[PDB]
RNA sequence: CUCAUAAAGUGCGUCGUAGUCCGGAUUGGAGUCUGCAACUCGACUCCAUGAAGUCGGAAUCGCUAGUAAUCGUGGAUCAGAAUGC
RNA sequence: CCUAAAGAGUAACGGAGGAGCACGAAGGUUGGCUAAUCCUGGUCGGACAUCAGGAGGUUAGUGCAAUGGCAUAAGCCAGC
């Protein structure tokens, strides 16, 4: 479950997510997952995610992870009124734009990266796709 | 005085033979030897400073100044612009006279002395070096003093390397081991 | 005055200015005295500075000071590096001679410490 | 150099037991005797097994 | 220790292997003993292991170390401190 | 005949209240003797070093006269090896 | 200070911090000076006290929060 260790700021405005993402190019590795669609992920859909990759993979090439949840989101506890304070923190997430290349892999066989691909973006909540490295 | 003869008539030349320079000011010089003396437990008693201040002054013919502290620090339980040390700086004629003081009174009277380290030069061609009895320098008699104190010496100059610097001082014969 | 580095007493008699030269005692005052012909009762204070040089001399002919304390911790050193059983005797802080280790050998073994 | 300030600054003779004499500006007042120099320090002048004592020991 | 006149002590066995030796080469290390004799400069960089109470301690002996007892190379006390 | 010149004492000089010309532990080097052999593990000599110790808490012991206290000497054991007896 | 949408202003039981003083010098002027941090060398001195040299270029400092400032210094020192 990642988290930044820490931060200038307990509690963030709630932003909006216009505009599409950069960071749209395989940087590292050579198989990469980048998404499609627009939305938030949970740092649990992130380890959930990378826990599917990794063990459909069975520990060969190496895996790298684009994104990281930065942002806090607030939740307001049950039965209680609207205002009397911001609500407390109570998990991270990273805003996605479309076209962020969100996991990356090398060392595998295509066939393989496709399959853990597959797991991984079966358990992320957003449209993602296959993508492989390009020389320029 | 006798050494800045010695420096002028014979040092720079014999420099310009074992270095191969194009100039007789090439031929580095002293620039200036300061001498301190840290007296840190001033914080326990600041008397104790002015008589180490005393002696300094005996030593060096000059008044020191009482240097304070830069920054507090916990650890010496030490506040800002506090008096600890106690310094002079030497230039010229009085370089020439304290030096010959120095290289032919003070090495020889060292307690158990064996030469000093040609490895205490800061990379830059400057010397220094720490005395831990200032009862070897003749400055100061025996039963006067209050308490064992020592100091510590620098020569700075113009050599633009420890060679170079080293090469001066065994031109002064400095005893190097 | 000033012999082999170190400062004499001047109010003292001269054997035992000499027991506090390191190295030199009792009798090795005696042979110093007697190598100078100088008188014991005469004091340091009506010493003349040839008789003084005469002294540095004899005690140069001997060896005390930093000579001496050199030459003990190299043989110590050197017994703790060869390792021999003085060696491991000097190693471990322990006496070294053969004494009893049932009790006493305080004085090699430090002050008391209890559990 | 200021005025009234720093220590009181003469010329003084010192001998050393070697039969040295030097010129030295200094503080003290008196003139110095020393014990030694530079010119007959041991270090300065340059002055400054088992087998051989197992044979010379023990020798047959 | 032994008086000038009455010179130093060598086992007669340990002479006679430490001879052999001699001519005829560096061997397994020398088995005694004979923690009672002293060394010469005739072992000089050799290993003998010298018998301390159960095993045979190897000491090496050199020539900067020579005229000290085996025994006293070989430790027969085994203590390694109380409260450990 | 040897062990075996007893010491404390006495006479004089120095030390002049200091961790000292007290103390003599420890440690380094150099030896002597016994004994086959002294390292684990002897005693003693020389040289060098000079530690704690400045009279000791609660408590506690010996002693009524040639006693306590102090100063030496001999013997048994034993090749050598007493502050013990 | 942000929210506050590049003039000003702009709410919420919105998000973070402070004040209810201090100083006759910590004010006026004149004159001079430049920091943090790290490395090497050096007696006690050690990671860190004082000194020398080098790198660095304000990452220091500002009587006290944050923002905007400041080298012509508004920062540091002394005279009147
Ligand atoms: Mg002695
Ligand atoms: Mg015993
Ligand atoms: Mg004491
Ligand atoms: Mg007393
Ligand atoms: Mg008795
Ligand atoms: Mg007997
Ligand atoms: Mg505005
Ligand atoms: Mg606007
Ligand atoms: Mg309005
Ligand atoms: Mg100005
Ligand atoms: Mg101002
Ligand atoms: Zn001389």
């Amino acid at each position: 479950m990642l988290q930044p260790k820490r931060t200038k700021f307990r509690k963030m405005h709630k932003g909006r997510n216009r505009g599409l993402a950069q960071g749209t190019d395989v940087s590292f590795g050579s198989f990469g997952l980048k998404a499609v669609g627009r939305g938030r992920l949970t740092a649990r859909q992130i380890e959930a995610a990378r826990r599917a990759m990794t063990r459909a993979v069975k520990r060969q090439g190496k895996i790298w992870i684009r994104v990281f949840p930065d942002k806090p989101i607030t939740e307001k506890p049950l039965a209680v009124r609207m205002g009397k304070g911001k609500g407390n923190v109570e998990y991270w997430v990273a805003l996605i734009q479309p076209g962020k290349v969100l996991y990356e892999m090398d060392g595998v066989p295509e066939e393989l990266a496709r399959e853990a691909f597959k797991l991984a973006a079966a358990k992320l909540p957003i449209k993602t796709t296959f993508v492989t490295k390009t020389v320029m | 005085a006798k050494l800045h003869d010695y420096y002028k008539d014979e040092v720079v030349k014999k420099l310009m033979t074992e270095f191969n320079y194009n100039s007789v000011m090439q031929v580095p010089r002293v620039e200036k030897i300061t001498l301190n003396m840290g007296v840190g437990e001033a914080i326990a008693d600041k008397k104790l400073l002015d008589n180490a201040a005393a002696d300094l002054a005996a030593i060096s013919g000059q008044k020191p100044l009482i240097t304070k502290a830069r920054k507090s620090v916990a650890g010496f339980k030490i506040r800002q612009g506090y008096p600890i040390g106690c310094k002079v700086t030497l230039r010229g004629e009085r370089m020439w006279e304290f030096f010959e003081r120095l290289i032919t009174i003070a090495v020889p009277r060292i307690r158990d002395f064996r030469g000093l380290s040609a490895k205490s030069f800061d990379g830059r061609g400057n010397y220094s070096m720490g005395v831990r009895e200032q009862i070897i320098f003749p400055e100061i008699d025996y039963d006067k003093v209050d308490r064992v104190r020592g100091l510590d010496i620098t020569i700075t100059t113009t050599a633009k390397s420890d060679e170079e610097g080293r090469a001066l001082l065994a031109a002064f014969d400095f005893p190097f081991r | 005055a000033r012999i082999a580095g170190i400062n004499i007493p001047d109010h003292k008699h001269a054997v035992i200015a000499l027991t506090s030269i390191y190295g030199v005692g009792k009798t090795r005052s005696k042979a110093i005295l007697a190598a100078a012909g100088i008188a014991e009762d005469v004091k340091i204070s009506e010493l003349s500075e040839g008789q003084i040089d005469t002294l540095r001399d004899e005690v140069a002919k001997f060896v005390v000071e930093g000579d001496l304390r050199r030459e003990i911790s190299m043989s110590i050193k050197r017994l703790m590096d060869l390792g021999c059983y003085r060696g491991l005797r000097h190693r471990r802080g322990l006496p070294v001679r053969g004494q009893r280790t049932k009790t006493n050998a305080r004085t090699r073994k430090g002050p008391r410490k209890p559990i | 150099m200021k005025k009234d300030i720093h220590p009181k600054y003469e010329e003084i003779t010192a001998s050393c037991s070697c039969g040295n004499v030097m010129k030295i500006r200094s503080t003290v007042g008196h003139d110095l005797n020393l014990d030694v120099c530079s010119k007959c320090h041991p270090f300065f002048t340059g002055k400054q097994g088992r087998v051989d004592r197992f044979n010379k020991r023990f020798n047959i | 220790p032994r008086s000038l006149k009455k010179g130093p002590f060598i086992d007669l066995h340990l002479l006679k292997k430490v001879e052999k030796a001699v001519e005829s080469g560096d061997k397994k290390p020398l088995r005694t003993w004979s923690r009672r004799s002293t060394i010469f400069p005739n072992m000089i960089g050799l290993t003998i292991a010298v018998h301390n109470g159960r095993q045979h301690v190897p000491v090496f002996v050199t020539d900067e170390m020579v005229g000290h007892k085996l025994g006293e190379f070989a430790p027969t006390r085994t203590y390694r401190g109380h409260a450990a």
